[PDB]
């Protein structure tokens, strides 16, 4: 996260000069639609590194992950209270 | 609270650091490991266009929606274009 | 049924623009005259409501070929005008969605003719225009009202 806060800052003039021109614009992304090619836009250096991590990371690696929270859940009602700022970071993650 | 700017020419000039965060570009500069604790350095711009973006930067923190007319800023003919390119590279 | 039908004039009307549909058909574009003129009628003393079916219906069947309807589409503004001035509009915005996408097809069709030839579209070009300052009425019409976040959604994605 602190890695790609970094490299979009440091991309400033790239983002600033290059990108917006070719981005796509918000308001056609919502009520315009008008969208169906078979290619990614251009699109933000952090955006990039962030729509990225979800895509080749989370996904595949989801299910135990939510599982094993859903069963430390049980544990925490149990009574034992495990580490609460790792599962919060997680949470908040998504 | 001051910050210090460093041309390829070699001089050196302190700057209170709020006029200095007008310029978008400074602000990036600053931000990220390079802490500096400042001093900035450029390996490329002169002294004289430097030090007349400094003055750019005073003279917008003069007057910002001040009543009545505001004094234009005088340019040299010869530095305009180098102006024009300084822009860029600090997006003020 | 028909001696029953006898003493009711809108019955009758209704009656003669069913056959009149049934054996013409949608071959060609007379069979619109008659409804416009009937709903005129209407437009004139009732509530309307009978009118914008019936002026949608001969749009579906006109817009089935292909066919200048500037002329209807500014007669139809107009109406939406004044039923507004009575202030007793109640209107419902899945009309305006369908006027809507008949409008951009024909734009778009005609600025194809226009771009087929350049001989004879002086006339084009004029409704060209025509057809802007309309969808611009009919924009500001969509403006005086509020309705739905679907339909919200329908007029503007337009």
């Amino acid at each position: 996260s602190k890695g790609a806060d970094y490299m979009d800052c440091l991309y400033r003039y790239l983002n600033t000069q290059f990108i917006k021109k070719n981005k796509l614009t918000e308001a056609d992304l919502q009520y315009g639609y008008g969208g169906v090619d078979m290619n990614e836009p251009l699109m933000e250096i952090g955006e990039l590194a962030l729509d990225m991590w979800r895509k080749l990371m989370v996904e595949p690696l989801q299910a135990i992950l939510i599982r094993m929270l859903l069963r430390e859940i049980k544990n925490d009602r149990g009574g034992e209270d495990p580490n609460q700022k790792v599962i919060h970071g997680v949470i908040n993650s998504f | 609270m001051y910050v210090k700017l460093i041309s390829s020419d070699g001089h050196e000039f302190i700057v209170k650091r709020e006029h200095a965060l007008t310029s978008g570009t400074i602000k990036a500069m600053l931000s990220g490991p390079g802490q500096f604790a400042n001093e900035v350095n450029f390996r490329e711009i002169p002294s004289h266009v430097l030090s007349k973006v400094c003055m750019y930067f005073t003279y917008k923190v003069r007057y910002t929606n001040s009543s009545t007319e505001i004094p234009e800023f005088p340019i040299a003919p010869e530095i305009a274009l180098e102006l024009l390119m300084a822009a860029n590279f600090l997006d003020c | 049924e028909l001696e029953s039908i006898r003493q009711d004039r809108d019955a009758l009307h209704m009656e003669g623009l069913i056959v009149r549909e049934r054996i013409l058909g949608a071959d060609n574009i007379d069979v619109s005259h008659p409804i416009i003129y009937r709903g005129a009628v209407y437009a004139d003393n009732m509530e309307f409501e009978q009118c914008i079916k019936l002026w949608l219906h001969a749009l579906h069947l006109r817009q089935k070929g292909n066919r200048n309807t500037h002329k209807d589409l500014l007669r139809f503004a107009q109406v939406f005008s004044q039923m507004i001035h009575l202030n007793e509009t109640v209107k419902a915005p899945d009309i305006e969605c369908v006027l809507r996408c008949s409008v951009l097809e024909i734009e778009q069709s005609m600025n194809r003719v226009k771009n087929i030839s350049d001989a004879d579209v002086h006339n084009a070009m004029d409704n060209y225009e025509c057809n802007l300052y309309t969808f611009l009425y009919l924009v500001c019409i969509s403006t005086k009202t509020q309705c739905s976040e679907e339909d919200q959604c329908k007029i503007n994605k337009q």
